[PDB]
RNA sequence: GGACCUGGCGGUGCUUCAUAUCCCUCUAGAGGAGCCUGUUCUGUAAUCGAUAAACCCCGAUCAACCUCACCACCUCUUGCUCAGCCU
RNA sequence: AUGAGGUGGCAAGAAAUGGGCUACAUUUUCUACCCCAGAAAACUACGAUAGCCCUUAUGAAACUUAAGGGUCGAAGGUGGAUUUAGCAGUAAACUGAGAGUAGAGUGCUUAGUUGAACAGGGCCCUGAAGCGCGUACACACCGCCCGUCACCCUCCUCAAGUAUACUUCAAAGG
RNA sequence: AGUAAGGUCAGCUAAAUAAGCUAUCGGGCCCAUACCCCGAAAAUGUUGGUUAUACCCUUCCCGUACUACCA
């Protein structure tokens, strides 16, 4: 379901969300999924949870997900798919036969 | 006669002003600075003169006083 | 760069002027409407030139074809010309 | 083929603008006359040379060019800012001819008729002449030229903290 | 969403005679481009009732202020 909360005289569209598999947290970056489609990549804006904020919600959890993008649409339908980015160190193609 | 050689002397000094003006408050940070180096520079020559005689410490009831203050 | 010369200019001075002239002054007009006509934009596959005074019923005392240089299609090759070209 | 020839064809008008013609009428409109007249006169008036229809003329060819007739009877009711011409047989108004074309212009050239008003007082403006002044202009005032704010390029300075390097010491005393 | 106060031309201000000034458009002025000078366009958010007229009343629309309220 999607949400239209009123708070400091700003129209905040909330993503209601239901945890399949895995979890969710604050900090992990994430990225909207729309029929297998790629929609959007950043992080929540605001992670909040039965009126409370959770940085961490585990499988099965109920969870609002607002994005800092505003010109993101939310559907009943559309999927999200969290992620963990870590850098690694990348080693030269190079071989030189030896 | 004309004064184009004056008008090239005007607007430089105008110019010169206008900019003093705008770095005044780092003007006075670096001159106070710069009094600082002068004072201790006059320190170390006086110092030279009394290590360089055979003497150890400044001469008694000695106080180098600061020439570069207000 | 200094000082001169000439010329131009000056919202530069004096004086004297403008006779259809700068202004006021006399007379009929223009800009207002409709039409004719030219030009500029726009348009079209579809000329050119003039274009402040000194262009704009100007070249044209003049375009239905011809004029015609323009456009489209077709055609010819020592070709009206001891060639030809409005390039 | 940037040459030559043939067939067909376009040259329009949302708009703006210049010049001109005709008018908004009663000093007029129509008729007779060519200056002693009678009518007209505001929603059947004044006013289109436009539109539409027909005919005719020229021409091989005309909704198309021109003329005429018929129908039609609009805007317009005197024109903002500004602006043009003209010193006398002139402006204004009226009339005719001609060039050029097969034909074609409200255009051009030209002949004639009737026939005015102001003409005087000034020096900003437009412009001139004479004697001057000034001038950094000379592609000449649409001239020349000064600063702020940009990429790029070049050099210099200041400067926090720190680091490196160099210099001096005994030219001394016990 | 409610409640309060509201609504002009592109903006704004007066009047309800709908005008004025900017913005826009074109013309004029100049050598030309500005300024400037002239003209034209542009409506009273909407429904009617209501009255000279909408300035009154009402319908609906939008925003303003505040609050309910919502992950
Ligand atoms: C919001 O409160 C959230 C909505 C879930 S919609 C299935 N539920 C719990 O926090
Ligand atoms: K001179
Ligand atoms: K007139
Ligand atoms: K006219
Ligand atoms: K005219
Ligand atoms: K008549
Ligand atoms: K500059
Ligand atoms: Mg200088
Ligand atoms: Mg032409
Ligand atoms: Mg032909
Ligand atoms: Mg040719
Ligand atoms: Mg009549
Ligand atoms: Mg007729
Ligand atoms: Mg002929």
């Amino acid at each position: 379901a999607t949400f239209s909360v009123t708070e400091g005289k700003k129209k905040v569209p909330v993503a209601g969300c239901r945890v399949q598999k895995g979890q969710l947290e604050k900090q992990k970056k994430f990225k909207l999924t729309r029929n297998g489609h790629v929609i959007w990549k950043g992080s929540l804006t605001s992670l909040k949870h039965h009126k409370d904020d959770i940085s961490i919600v585990k499988t099965g959890m109920d969870c609002g997900l607002s994005l800092d993008e505003d010109n993101m649409e939310f559907q009943v339908g559309d999927r999200i798919v969290c992620y963990e980015e870590k850098q690694i160190q990348a080693k030269t193609s190079w071989d030189p036969g030896f | 006669k004309n004064v184009l050689k004056i008008r090239r002397r005007k607007m430089n000094h105008h110019k010169y002003r206008k900019l003093v003006k705008k770095t005044r408050f780092l003007r006075r940070k670096v001159q106070e600075g710069r009094l600082r180096r002068k004072q201790i520079k006059f320190e170390k020559d006086l110092r030279r003169i009394w290590l360089k005689a055979g003497l150890k410490e400044a001469p008694e009831g000695w106080q180098t006083p600061k020439i570069y203050l207000r």
